Order: C-alpha cells, then structure tokens, then sequence
C-alpha cells in the first residue's frame, strides 16, 4: 500500500492517497479524514522493539 | 479419447464392454475372436469399434493438470 | 452416388460418426512510443474511440 | 477467483498493473479462470 502524504488543519488529519495504479496518470487524489479510531487502531499493532527505535 | 457409445453401424450399447475385453484379453490371454465372440458381438457390425480402437485418453491423462 | 459423390448415413453421424473439433487462436499485445503512451486491455465506453 | 498460472494453482486475483508474474513461483502464464456462469449444449 501507499501512505499518503498527511497534512494538518486545525485539529483534524488528513491524508492525500494519490494512488496513481491506473493505466493513464488519473491526477485524482482523495482527501480523507483519518478518523481517529484507526490510528489508534494501527498504533495498538506497532512492534514493541519499534518503541524502543521510535524512542518510547 | 475413450470407447465409443452406440455402434455407428447397429447402435447396440457398446463400451460397457470395455473393461470386460481389457481384462479378459489379459488374464486370460485368449485371441480377440474367442474374446469378442464370448463378448457376445455376433455381428461384425460392433465388432469393429472394438476391434480397432485406441483410448488416447490414457496417454493424455499422463500430464499433470492444471 | 452418381459421379463420384456419395450418401452417409444421418443416424450414424448422429452417434458421432466423422466428428472433429477445431481450433483457431488470435494474437495481439501492447504497443510503445515512449515514454510509454501505451494502449491498454478495457472495455472501450461509446464515447471513447 | 480471477487468475491460476501453471502447477501452482492458486488463486492469483490480480486486478491491473499489479506485477503480472505469478507471486507463488517465476510463471509468466496466468490462465484466465473459467468463468462462473452457466452454459448450454444440445445432446444431438
Ligand atoms: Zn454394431
Ligand atoms: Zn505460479
């Protein structure tokens, strides 16, 4: 998968998935709120030793 | 490629046979006349079929599929 | 029968006498300009071409 | 449910410019899964 690039506006975040996967370029990106539940969904999955590397 | 059905000539279920006349060819090592005879194909009409066929389908079956 | 033609029995044809398949492939694949403007493998719209 | 290679048929289920060689094994062949609709033939 590709992370998109993440902008900030006030008190949200979101991300631009470019995706580019088509035949032609298709400049269309899709600007999506992450919703709070997945990051802290994806941060509960995160290795222990990445802690450690990520200094926590 | 497997036995044929139907005898083009008569029609008589044919082919069913076959592993009766395999076999009994083998076992038995008796002549194909003797062998159709007792087959019970009186005509000759069926009896062709058998006489002259080949099941291709065990030389296809050797590749490994998919 | 008459001049070298001949009759064959329906019924026979019927339980498969003479009977063949037949085959026939197709060929075809991309193309390069580029800088690669290349063509693709989808169902053209009515209004695209 | 959309692509099988040779002699390691496994359900390939590529979608589009997604790296056509087989995952599993160096295949380049990926048949095209049969489709799952239904048919008819006339006995005669
Ligand atoms: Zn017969
Ligand atoms: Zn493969």
């Amino acid at each position: 998968n590709t992370q998109p690039t993440i902008r900030k506006d006030g008190l949200k975040l979101v991300g631009s998935w470019k995706k580019d996967r088509a035949t032609g370029d298709a400049d269309e990106p899709e600007l999506r709120v992450l919703s709070t539940e997945e990051i802290l969904n994806i941060f509960k999955h995160i290795s222990v030793k990445d802690f450690t590397s990520l200094g926590f | 490629m497997i036995v044929p059905v139907r005898c083009f000539s008569c029609g008589k279920v044919v082919g069913d046979k076959w592993e009766s006349y395999l076999n009994l060819l083998q076992e038995d090592e008796l002549d194909e006349g003797t062998a159709l005879s007792r087959l019970g194909l009186k005509r000759y009409c069926c009896r062709r079929m058998i006489l002259t066929h080949v099941d291709l389908i065990e030389k296809f079956l050797r590749y490994n599929p998919l | 029968n008459q001049e070298d033609s001949m009759i064959m029995n329906q019924s026979s044809i019927d339980r498969g006498l003479f009977r063949s398949l037949f085959f026939r492939s197709y060929m075809d694949q991309e193309k390069k300009y580029g800088m690669s403007i290349t063509e693709t493998f989808e169902k053209p719209q009515r209004t695209n071409t | 449910l959309k692509y099988i290679c040779a002699e390691c048929s496994s359900k390939l289920s590529l979608s589009r410019t997604d790296a056509v060689r087989c995952k599993d094994c160096g295949h380049r062949i990926l048949l095209k899964a049969r489709t799952k609709r239904l048919v008819q033939f006339e006995a005669r």
